RNA sequence: ACAAUCUUCUCACAUGAGGUGUUGAACGAAAAUUUAAAUUUAGUUUGAAAUCGAUUGGUGAAAACGGUUUUACCACUUUGU
């Protein structure tokens, strides 16, 4: 309703579904927009609140917590989240022990799913490195700032319920909408949230900006969910 | 090189902040090393701040321009307050002015009278005293003197053995230790 | 001679290498390969010296010698496969032009009406060809 | 003057040589520490040893010796 | 010439003009001057605690001890490189060792002849380095014949790793007919 | 000296806004953009692995005499306060 003055979400995600069941024998939003809305490459996430969870909960996570590693590995003990964070790394250590490539590419995928501290978030660009950095595995900006289990486990929670979204310097913002399990109600309402935040904290000009919004799977076609009628008249505006 | 590098552009791009300790007109600010083979960027600046060889000693006025060259060259050089007695005997001891051009220590006060004489200065207590409390002609008595020069003094049998040390000197505003550093000095 | 020196630590440019290899003689090519659409370095630098037995000489130094962390494999091999182009651009400094910032000049871009009109030729074409897709 | 015969350690073995079990002193604190520990211990109870402030504090008192005891019971123109 | 000397020019040439058997002529033929300053430094954060400060750490541990506290409980088992030749006979049987240094000038050669024969049947990674007080040097001694690392924490297996190939590529994948010949004769 | 300054939060407000930073090489998908070219760009792989394959737009800083050669991340805040 608030991108393209039109809401033709749950009626094309429904049949995209079918689509997606008729190309039996992930998907991926891909967006056109008024220019390059990244000004610079951001080595971050952003945390698209989504109510259905696209994490797999039964992936496992690491949390990199600052040293002393002691305090916060007792502290996911006390959370009883063991089964969901997996090994607390501290951040000398992941600085110190696994500096390797092949051993990072080996840490990398010794865990499943990943988890990061505001606080430290930025070292992780130089430490990880592109071997992590740039396999499609950004670090989680987890807030666990505070030291509590109420602060751990909420913040734990908002990991597995809440996406992510990494934005570079480019003109084509694509968002990893989920699995093709999910209901086609709940897909389009997670996409109709994504759009909420998008046109909060990411599209610069808002839904303005955002031109032509062209959903597709992982190796489908990227059907067009919204157009923008008045595009042409804003091309000029900028364009000038 | 490559880390001069990134730590110029770090403290140049979204960085155009100094911290700046106030309470002090003046400054004390040395080159404890150098860097081989700089940056065009970095060896101007040490030009622009008069420090163009290591162990040169200059005290500067405290302002947000010179804390912006004090920010500049804080990886190369370490800033600091002057203490009050420490600089009357730092002139008494190092005060050598580039008189003509050569730098010839201020033995007497009736040369301090011939070239500092437009600057109402006679004596070096008078240049002290518009020095300390740093007035008009402070600038242009540190444009007549030429830098001091606080070599460290290896004294025990240890400080002539080290490879390359020069009796541990510290990177950053050292504050009092700069004093400290001066008392160590000469 | 020419060589190819690999496993080199990364960042050593030719600037180093011929400050380096100067002391051993002529140096008068080298080539630090770089990525196409990058220009970072491909870790795999070669480099063209005046004689053949200066440059053996050299590779029996830098075969297998540890250096910051990687033993630097350096032997000369024959011209026999040298080609015209293994020192194309030698001695020039690359230009990693950052195409994403013109792109960025180019997707924010002012323009005239005509200039406008030019990229909305082609969109009611493009919608047309998804209408027919269906 | 032949080559050299390398006919048995051409190969490499896999094994270890010797069998015996690993003793169980290699993966606990140094048992003889803690009995030097305990002798050290002991020590400070009986005031043989000064300890570690004390390796600090009783050098401090000491290298200041500037003449602390009685020895004696041209001109210008 | 003194008494003496005239022996002291004459044993270095008759290990040079007699015919050195195979198993002796690998103890010349050494490791370079490059890849035997990394193993050192390497090795270098791995001394043995000296002997005065091991005592200083036992009498910070047994005070609090005397008073009720502890550290055996949270003391995490040691670290260092292994020396004596005894226990590095020992370590290489058990296949524990992991880099295993010989000296070059061990005065009756036949205490680390079978050595360089022992690391290659049991598969341990070696090298004939020089000086065996370079050696001593680095366990607080005045000749060492002998060191081994067994186990490099977290922090160095990646350096280790790199490390070792050097020494094969340039001990053992060289020098691989020089043991194969007889040598002297010169 | 193969030592070295890559970000173990900041700022506001209590909700935000920021935090510029990642070997190489090979591999390979289907879509969106942007201006034919570029950009984003699944999944890969692997020893800090390597044997020609370099792309070539723009900004100026010093020597030199308005040309000329020198930068080996100078990138659009564009090479020496």
């Amino acid at each position: 309703e608030l991108l393209g003055s039109d809401a033709p979400l749950e009626k094309v995600c429904s049949a995209l579904l079918e689509y997606e069941s008729k190309r039996k024998s992930p998907v991926w939003l891909q967006l056109a927009t008024l220019k390059f809305i990244g000004n610079n490459r951001k080595l971050i996430p952003y945390k698209i609140a989504i109510k259905n969870p696209v994490i797999p909960s039964s992936s496992e996570a690491c949390l990199i917590v600052k040293d002393p590693q002691r305090v916060y590995k007792d502290l996911v003990n006390e959370a009883g989240l063991s089964k969901v964070v997996t090994r607390v790394i501290g951040l000398s250590k992941l600085k110190a022990k696994w500096n390797s490539y092949e051993q990072k590419r080996q840490l990398r995928d010794q865990f499943d799913i990943f988890l990061a501290d505001d606080r430290v978030i930025p070292m992780l660009p130089r430490i990880l490195g592109k071997t992590f950095y740039q396999k499609s595995k950004v670090p989680v900006p987890v807030k666990i700032s505070k030291g509590t289990a109420e602060q751990l486990k909420r913040e734990v929670v908002s990991a597995y319920g809440a996406t992510y979204f990494n934005s570079a310097p480019c003109s084509s913002f694509m968002i990893k909408c989920g699995h093709v399990s999910n209901t086609s109600t709940e897909l389009a309402e997670n996409v109709e949230s994504i759009l909420q935040f998008v046109s909060k904290h990411i599209v610069p000009d808002g839904a303005k900006g955002i031109a032509s919004i062209h959903l597709k799977t992982s190796q489908s076609i990227a059907i067009p969910l919204w157009n923008n009628p008045n595009l042409k008249e804003l091309i000029a505006s900028s364009r000038k | 090189r490559e880390r001069e590098r990134i730590r110029l552009n770090r403290s140049a791009k979204n960085k155009g902040d100094i911290f700046v300790p106030d309470e002090t007109k003046l400054l004390f600010v040395i080159r404890i090393a150098g860097v081989k083979n700089m940056p065009p960027k970095i060896r101007k600046v040490l030009r622009l701040l008069r420090l163009s060889r290591i162990n040169n000693a200059v005290f500067v006025r405290n302002n947000k321009a010179v804390a912006q060259m004090l920010r500049i060259v804080e990886p190369y050089v370490m800033y600091g307050i002057p203490n009050l007695h420490s600089v009357r005997e730092l002139i008494y001891k190092r005060g050598f002015g580039k008189i003509n051009g050569q730098r010839i220590a201020l033995s007497d006060n009736a040369l301090i009278e011939e070239a500092l004489g437009k600057y109402d200065v006679i004596s070096i207590e008078d240049i002290i005293h518009e020095i300390y409390n740093v007035g008009s002609h402070f600038k242009e008595v540190t444009k007549f003197l030429w830098p001091f020069t606080l070599t460290p003094v290896k004294h025990s049998l240890m400080e002539k053995k080290v490879k390359h040390f020069n009796e541990g000197r510290k990177a950053g505003y050292c504050g009092e230790e700069i004093n400290e550093l001066i008392k160590k000095q000469v | 001679g020419v060589l190819y020196v690999g496993r080199l630590p990364h960042g050593f440019y030719e600037k180093q290498m011929r400050m380096y290899f100067s002391q051993f003689g002529p140096v008068l090519r080298l080539r630090m390969s770089r990525n196409r659409k990058t220009g970072s370095s491909k870790h795999y630098a070669f480099i063209e010296f005046e004689s053949l037995d200066v440059a053996n000489v050299v590779a029996e130094t830098m075969h297998n010698y540890l250096l910051y962390g990687k033993l630097l494999q350096c032997k000369v091999i024959p011209e026999d496969q040298v080609h015209e182009n293994m020192f194309k651009g030698a001695d020039v400094p690359f230009k990693r032009i950052p195409h994403a910032t013109i792109a960025r000049l180019q997707h924010e871009k002012p323009l005239s009406k005509e200039k406008a009109d030019k990229l909305i030729t082609r969109h009611n074409r493009k919608l047309k060809l998804k209408k027919r897709k269906l | 003057y032949p080559d050299y015969d390398d006919f048995f350690t051409n190969t490499v073995r896999e094994t270890p040589l010797s069998s015996a079990p690993e003793p169980k002193r290699r993966f606990a604190p140094s048992k003889h520490e803690q009995k030097r520990i305990l002798q050290l211990a002991y020590a400070i109870r009986k005031g043989r040893i000064l300890t570690s402030e004390q390796r600090a504090e009783r050098e401090r008192e000491s290298q200041s010796n500037y003449a602390d005891h009685d020895l004696w019971a041209p001109p210008s123109h | 010439w003194p008494e003496y000397i005239r022996l002291q020019r004459r044993r270095k040439i008759l290990n040079l003009r007699l015919k050195v058997p195979p198993a002796i002529a690998q103890f010349q033929k050494t490791l370079d001057k490059n890849t035997a300053t990394q193993v050192f430094k390497l090795l270098n954060k791995y001394r043995p605690e000296t002997a005065a400060e091991k005592k200083q750490r036992l009498v910070a541990e047994a005070e609090a001890v005397a008073n009720g506290k502890s550290a055996q409980d949270v003391s995490k088992k040691p670290y260092n490189v292994k020396y004596g030749l005894n226990h590095v006979v020992a370590l290489i049987e058990a296949k524990k060792a992991k880099l295993v240094l010989i000296a070059s000038d061990v005065d009756p050669i036949e205490l680390v002849v079978f050595l360089p024969a022992l690391c290659k049947k049991m598969g341990v990674p070696y090298a004939i380095v020089k000086n065996k007080a370079r050696l001593g040097t680095v366990i607080h001694q005045k000749t060492a014949a002998v060191l081994a690392v067994t186990e490099v924490r977290e922090e160095d297996k990646n350096e280790l790793a790199s490390i070792v190939s050097a020494v094969d590529a340039n001990f053992s994948a060289k020098y691989d007919e020089s043991r194969r010949k007889w040598g002297g004769g010169i």
